C-alpha cells in the first residue's frame, strides 16, 4: 500500500 | 511497516457534524506525532472490515450511538483490535444518562434530582402520581434525551404547559426522556487523561444553557482555564469527578459535565466517552493549560489504548 | 431463514453452554426452524453472515458471549439475536454495577463492600475493615463478574477473608463482599412482557454451588415456588422492577433471595441463562404451558 509514512 | 492507525468519524449520529470535525483533527495531530494514520468513515465504508483493511489499531472520533455506546467496541473487541477510550460496558452506561444517575445515586454521588419517562408511559399518559413528582421538581426545569450528545433534543420548560412541547422534541431523539431540576450553575467540565484529572473549565453560554450554538457555532461562549475555583473547590470537583469515572469504569480518557447548584453544591450531569476533538474542543483546551499541545494529547490518548 | 446457536466460548462456564446450545439446537429443530450450533472457540464468529446465517440464538454464558461484546458485533454485522441488548448485557454481568444501579434505583440488595486488586494487593485500610466488619459474619465473597457459582466461597471466620478473597481475585478485578442472607432462594424467568412462575431451589450443601447446580441430583426445586399469594405478588413485582431498570430484553432469568427479616433481596440478573434440563428457564415455561422447543421459538421471534 502507498502510505502517509512510506517504509516503517 | 509500523501501526497502521484508523481514525474513525462522521458515523450516522445526530453529532456526525461535529465528529467530521473531531476527526479531521485528530488526523493531522497524530500524523503530526509520526503515527500512520488514516481517516475511515463508518457511514461511507463498513467498519467490520477494518482488519482485513490492514490497521493494527483504531482511534475512536465518533460521537453518539453507533461510536460511543459500547456496540462499536464490542466488535472491534472480537476483531481483536486495540482502540482507545472506554471498554463496552462503561462506554455503554456512560451513554445512557439515566443508567448513569441510578449508578451514580447508588455509590452516593450528588445528582440533580429528576423524572425519568418512557415513550410508552407518555403516550399512555403521565399519571397523576408522574404529574406530582414532576410538579415537586419545580420550575424551571431541564429536559433530555436518556442517549444524546451535544445538548441535541434539549431545552429548557419554562412554564407548566410547555413541558409537552419539551417531551415531544427529546422523544424524537431517543425512547426513554430525562426531567431535571434546572441548576443554577456556574457551568463546568473536567477532563480525564489515564490516570490524570486535566484541569477543570468553566463555562458560560450567552443564552440560556451550552446548547449546541454555544457548544460549536458561536463566538459569544466564554471559557475559563484555570475556572477560578478556590484551591479546594478545585480539589474537591477533580475528586468528584473521579469517583464519576471510577464508579462507571471508565477508561483512557473522557469528560465529565458538573454543575454548582444554589445550594453551593456541585451535581454531575453526565459523562462523555468519546469527547470533541476538534481544535477548539474543552478537553484539547484542559490538556493545553496542563502543557500538552494537541497533537501531544492524540499521541497520548493512542498510547493509552489497549 | 437459517439460525446460528452459538455454543460453548472460552469462559469458566463453557460445558455449561455446549449443554445448553445442544439442548436449544434440538428444541429449535423440533419447532421445524433451520438451526446449527456454531462454536465460538472453533469458528471465528465474525464470519457469521458470510457464512450464511440471518438469526443468531445465543446459548454462551460467561465474558465474551453475555457481556455485550457479542451483542455489539452483532449489531453491527446487523444480524438480529435472542435477548438483551448491549448495555443490559454488559450491566447484567457486572454484578457491582447491577448492585449500585438498583440501590440507586430504591431496589432491595444486600449490603455489601467492593473491593479492587489494587485495593487488595496493597492491603485493606481500616475504613473498609470497618464496612466489612458492620456486613457481620457470615458473608459471601463473590467475583464481580461471574456465573455458575463460579469462584465463590462462604467465609465464617473474620480471619479467613483474606484468603477467600485471594480465590474469587483469580477470577476477577472486582470482589464482591455481600452479607450472608437466610434463603430460601428463588428464580424468576421473564419471556417479553410475562413474568413466568417463579422457582425455589433448596441446595443439599452450603449454598447453590456449581456441584449443585450441574452434576448433583440432590438439588429441590419447586414450580411452582410455593409462596403464599401475597409473596409471590411481591416477588413478581420486584422482578418486574429490576429487570426494566436494567434496561433488559427479550428473556432472562433473576436470582433472589430472602432474608432473616422476610424480605426479598436481588442477588442478579442473567441475560443468557442456563438451557439444559437440569436448567431453570426451560422449568418455568412448562410450568406456564409451554413445551421447552415452543420456549425457544418464541425467544427467536422477539429480536430486533
Ligand atoms: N439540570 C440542569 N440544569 C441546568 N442546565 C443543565 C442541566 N443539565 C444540563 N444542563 C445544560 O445542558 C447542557 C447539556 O447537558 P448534558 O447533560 O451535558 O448533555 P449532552 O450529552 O447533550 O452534553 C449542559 O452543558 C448544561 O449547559
Ligand atoms: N448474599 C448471599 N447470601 C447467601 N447466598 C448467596 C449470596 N449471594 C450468592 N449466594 C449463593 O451463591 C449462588 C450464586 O450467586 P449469584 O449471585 O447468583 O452468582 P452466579 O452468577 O455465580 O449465579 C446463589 O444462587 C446463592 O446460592
Ligand atoms: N458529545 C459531544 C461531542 O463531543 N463532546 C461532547 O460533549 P457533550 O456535548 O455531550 O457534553
Ligand atoms: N450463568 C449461568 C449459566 O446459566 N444460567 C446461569 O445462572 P447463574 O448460575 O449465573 O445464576
Ligand atoms: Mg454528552
Ligand atoms: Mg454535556
Ligand atoms: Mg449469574
Ligand atoms: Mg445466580
Amino acid at each position: 500500500e502507498n502510505l502517509y509514512f512510506q517504509g516503517a | 511497516m509500523t501501526d497502521k492507525i484508523a481514525v474513525l468519524l462522521g458515523g450516522t449520529s445526530a453529532e456526525r457534524e461535529v465528529s467530521l470535525n473531531s476527526g479531521a483533527a485528530v488526523l493531522a495531530g497524530l500524523r503530526e506525532g509520526g503515527i500512520d494514520a488514516y481517516p475511515v468513515d463508518p457511514k461511507e465504508v463498513d467498519v467490520t472490515q477494518l482488519k482485513s483493511m490492514g490497521f493494527q489499531k483504531v482511534f475512536i472520533a465518533l460521537h453518539g450511538r453507533g461510536g460511543e455506546d459500547g456496540t462499536l467496541q464490542g466488535m472491534l473487541e472480537l476483531m481483536g483490535l486495540p482502540y482507545t477510550g472506554s471498554g463496552v460496558m462503561a462506554s455503554a452506561l456512560s451513554m445512557d444518562k439515566l443508567r448513569s444517575k441510578l449508578l451514580w445515586q447508588g455509590a452516593g454521588l450528588p445528582v440533580a434530582p429528576w423524572v425519568a419517562l418512557t415513550r410508552a408511559e407518555f403516550e399512555k399518559g403521565l399519571s397523576d402520581k408522574q404529574l406530582a413528582e414532576i410538579s415537586a421538581l419545580g420550575l424551571p426545569v431541564i429536559v433530555k434525551p436518556s442517549r444524546e450528545g451535544s445538548s441535541v433534543g434539549m431545552s429548557k420548560v419554562v412554564a407548566e404547559n410547555a413541558l409537552q412541547d419539551a417531551l415531544r422534541l427529546a422523544f424524537q431523539h431517543d425512547e426513554e426522556v430525562l426531567i431535571e431540576k434546572w441548576l443554577s450553575g456556574p457551568e463546568f467540565t473536567v477532563a480525564i487523561l489515564g490516570e490524570e484529572i486535566l484541569p477543570s473549565i468553566r463555562i458560560q453560554p450567552s443564552g440560556t444553557f451550552y446548547d449546541y450554538e454555544a457548544k460549536y457555532l458561536s463566538d459569544e461562549t466564554q471559557y475559563f482555564c484555570p475556572a477560578g475555583l478556590e484551591a479546594s473547590q478545585e480539589a474537591n470537583l477533580q475528586a468528584l469527578v473521579l469517583k464519576a469515572w471510577t464508579t462507571l469504569g471508565c477508561k483512557g480518557w473522557g469528560r465529565i459535565d458538573v454543575m454548582l447548584d444554589s445550594d453551593g453544591q456541585f451535581y454531575l450531569l453526565e459523562a462523555n466517552t468519546s469527547p470533541g476533538m476538534t481544535s477548539h474542543s474543552l478537553v484539547p483546551m484542559a490538556a493545553r493549560q496542563a502543557g500538552m499541545s494537541f497533537s501531544q494529547l492524540v499521541v497520548r490518548i493512542l498510547e493509552l489504548a489497549d
